[PDB]
């Protein structure tokens, strides 16, 4: 629940004539029940840490720290969510896809349960998708297995890369409604999103990198308030402009923003 | 020049209709933009378009029918996910791959989509090892350089960020002024700085088809409205622009 990140920094490949820095010298604290959003350009190595934090890989130069540690079944309480759904997928049905974590950290117990309001609650029907090849699905079908697989036996840690990527506002709103029902159960979720605009009315610490280097560290509230604004969508513009004078946007739907911008 | 013309067109996977009856023209120089919810359809019938599906009902190119075989050698496609028209040891035997069917040219044509797409200097790099928004980009290169007529993307910005987007959108812009033909499937629609039409798809038949007011009137639930336009047609001309400079 309590990820914090020490002096890590990874090299892809620390031998041959490439190296790569991937991520330079990264810290920061992330607290329980907690969302956090990592942005950046795409050479930033957002995907790289989340893959780090997730304890997908090694930091060649760093510790990632839960409350000390490793991996044990903590793995139990990591979900991520790859940006490309495909990259993740290893069954040939779309049940055994979502039920792996279920029949993995807990031989004992019946699935079909569980993996049943997982998949619904991505908007995938169970008797219409359980026995689909998740490869011949859509880009939103694959996007909300993904989903499903990694929240059907509910992590403390849910790290979600791109998870808006290719879904329809259906789609979306699903998802935003599975980040407020994990922030709900204080638990803590990890967000990469070029879409920063959607995200943010639910995100309460950003983290921007440049490079490997962590060039931003700050608030949600401070974030729109304190950081170069050159490339803000329009309705970011907006919402600084109310944070600036005081108020806060984050409570605003899009037609109340509006109007409290000219009227 | 040319024109695509789907008379008719019905497609299935195996079990119901993706696609039910669709007609359409997409002539070159104009661009249209595909939207409609998840399972709609679009990706289908943009395969259909490359000539990498083959579809019931009849698909002419030029007046003349067109069988797949011919499409594709007429349409370039991008993959929502890239992966899947990603192959060669290096970037450059990437882009290369479809200069398969001379070595003096097919090379910079090759690094001009590469500077194009934004990715000059990586040519020597193993695809593999990416960013997932530059092998985004690495497959709009790759099917730029084919020159084809047509441009069929199936969501092929849609993990850059807002500057990088609207920055490729300015590249194909470019390319429907030099008189190719592109039909784009967005769920985004943030990006997009101009555009000739859009179709709607419901359930394997297009909706609507028409100018992009017409659109946000008709007002469709499962396609998200910018809020740059909603923004545009209240407070109006408000300049919104001059915060991101502020002198
Ligand atoms: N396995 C790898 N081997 C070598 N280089 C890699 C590898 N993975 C990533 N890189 C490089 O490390 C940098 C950061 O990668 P990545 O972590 O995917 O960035 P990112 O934040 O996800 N960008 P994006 O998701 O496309 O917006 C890029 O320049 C990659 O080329
Ligand atoms: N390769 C495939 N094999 C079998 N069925 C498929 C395949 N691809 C898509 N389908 C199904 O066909 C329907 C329409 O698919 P598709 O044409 O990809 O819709 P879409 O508009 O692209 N949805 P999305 O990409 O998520 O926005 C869906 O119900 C899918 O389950
Ligand atoms: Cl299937
Ligand atoms: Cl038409
Ligand atoms: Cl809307
Ligand atoms: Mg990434
Ligand atoms: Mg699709």
């Amino acid at each position: 629940g309590r990820i914090e990140v020490v002096n890590v920094s990874h090299i892809f490949h620390r031998g041959t004539p490439l190296e790569k820095k991937a991520l330079e010298n990264v810290s920061l604290v992330i607290n329980e029940g907690e969302c956090l959003l990592v942005a950046g350009n795409t050479g930033s190595g957002k995907s790289t840490l989340l893959q780090i934090v997730a304890g997908l890989i090694e930091p060649t130069s760093g510790d990632v720290l839960y409350d000390g540690e490793k991996g044990y079944e903590i793995r139990r309480n990591i979900g991520i969510a790859f940006q490309y759904p495909e990259d993740q997928f290893f069954a040939e049905r779309v049940f055994d896809e979502v039920a792996f974590a279920v029949k993995n950290f807990y031989p004992d117990r019946d699935p079909v349960p569980l993996v049943k309001k997982a998949m619904e609650f991505v908007g995938l029907d169970f008797d219409s998708f359980k026995d689909r090849v998740p490869f011949f699905l859509s880009g939103g079908e694959k996007r909300r297995v993904a989903i499903a697989s990694v929240i059907v036996h509910e992590p403390d840690i849910l790290i979600l890369d791109e998870p808006l990527v290719g879904l329809d506002r259906e789609g979306k709103t699903d998802l935003l409604r599975i980040v407020e029902k994990w922030k709900t159960l204080g638990k803590t979720v990890i967000l990469i999103s070029h879409d920063i605009e959607t995200v943010i009315n639910h995100v309460d610490r950003v983290v921007v990198l440049e490079k490997g280097k962590k060039v931003f560290d700050g608030t949600r509230m401070e974030f729109l308030e304190k950081y170069d604004p050159r490339f803000f969508t329009s309705k970011m513009l907006v919402m600084r402009r109310l944070v600036l004078k005081g108020e806060d946007p984050f409570s605003m739907s899009d037609d109340e923003l509006l109007e409290r911008v000219c009227n | 020049s040319g024109r695509i013309e789907l008379n008719s067109v019905s497609f299935r996977y195996n079990g119901d209709y993706v696609l039910k009856d669709v007609n359409a023209e997409f002539e070159t120089g104009k661009i249209y933009v595909v939207v409609g919810k998840n399972g709609s359809g679009k990706t289908t019938l943009l395969k259909i378009l490359a000539g990498l599906l083959a579809a019931a009902g009849e698909i002419f190119l030029d007046g003349s029918p067109a069988d797949p075989f011919l499409l594709r050698k007429n349409v370039g496609y991008v993959f929502q996910n890239p992966s899947s028209q990603i192959i060669g040891a290096t970037v450059e035997e990437d882009v290369a791959f479809s200069l398969e069917i001379d070595e003096s040219e097919m090379r910079k044509r090759i690094k001009k989509v590469l500077e194009l797409v934004g990715l000059s200097g990586l040519a020597a790099a193993d695809p593999l090892n990416l960013s997932g928004g530059q092998k985004q980009r690495l497959a709009i290169a790759s099917m730029l350089a084919r020159d084809t007529r047509f441009l069929a993307l199936d969501e092929p910005v849609s993990m850059l960020d807002p500057p990088s987007q609207r920055e490729i959108f300015q590249v194909l812009e470019s390319l429907k002024n030099e008189g190719k033909g592109i039909i784009l499937v967005t769920h985004e629609l943030e990006y997009l700085d101009d555009m000739d039409f859009i179709l709607h798809i419901s359930n394997g038949t297009i909706d609507f088809c028409g100018s992009w007011e017409e659109f946000v009137e008709r007002e469709f639930d499962d396609v998200e409205i910018p809020f740059k336009w909603k923004l545009w047609k209240k407070c109006g001309k408000i300049n919104l622009w001059e915060d991101r400079y502020e002198n």
